[PDB]
């Protein structure tokens, strides 16, 4: 979409190649991101000595409450000024960014 | 032995087409100025036609390839180099041409 290449051009591109495509146009949303892991207050069931984990939805820290990102904020500034899908004007970039705001 | 033209100037080795400056060339006349000294409305729609063409090119020319091969296989060798078209009764229409591709 943003790029303007088919599906055959990027096939055979790797993780790393789709990255580099991606970031030199402006687009920075091409990380993965872990959830952290929040320990049980109460040991699981039929489980003896023994802890229990579960993630945390949306990716938000919680001693932080705030996105695992830090520069989420920045991040989405530079979408809405950037250009994509078209030499000049903002119509794709400022519809993301409003809509991931 | 016998030969047939892969349709679409696509090469079969690289999926894709003959010319590797293709994008360029489209991003070339998006930013470019036609008609007018002020406003990308020429280069816009042309770019936009053009990379729509050129996404369905690139995903329907497998079926396209099949058929030509089957039916290149029903005429012979002296047919294959000695027809030729002179009457000129298989004409396209230029809006037949562009709502084709």
């Amino acid at each position: 979409f943003l790029t303007n290449t088919t599906y055959d051009i990027v096939n055979n591109d790797t993780i790393d190649v789709l990255k580099m495509k991606l970031r030199n146009q402006g687009w920075p949303f091409v990380e993965r991101y872990n959830a952290v892991e929040i320990d049980m207050s109460v040991e699981p069931l039929r489980s003896p000595g023994q802890v229990g984990r579960y993630y945390n939805p949306f990716n938000i820290d919680p001693l932080t409450k705030k996105h695992v990102e830090d520069r989420l904020e920045e991040f989405i500034n530079q979408v809405q000024v950037g250009r994509f899908r078209n030499a000049s004007g903002n119509a794709v970039g400022t519809t993301l960014a409003a809509f991931l705001r | 032995v016998g030969r047939y033209y892969n349709p679409f100037n696509i090469d079969p080795l690289t999926k894709k087409h003959v010319e590797d400056r293709l994008e360029e060339f489209i991003n070339q006349v998006q930013v470019g100025r036609f008609r007018n000294a002020s406003g990308n409305a020429v280069g816009t729609t042309l770019a936009a036609f053009l990379r729509a063409c050129r996404d369905k090119t690139s995903a329907n020319w497998r079926g396209y390839s099949v058929l030509v091969s089957r039916y290149r296989s029903l005429i012979p060798n002296e047919l294959f180099e000695s027809l030729r078209n002179i009457s000129g009764e298989y004409n396209i229409n230029p809006q037949d041409e562009h709502s084709f591709f």
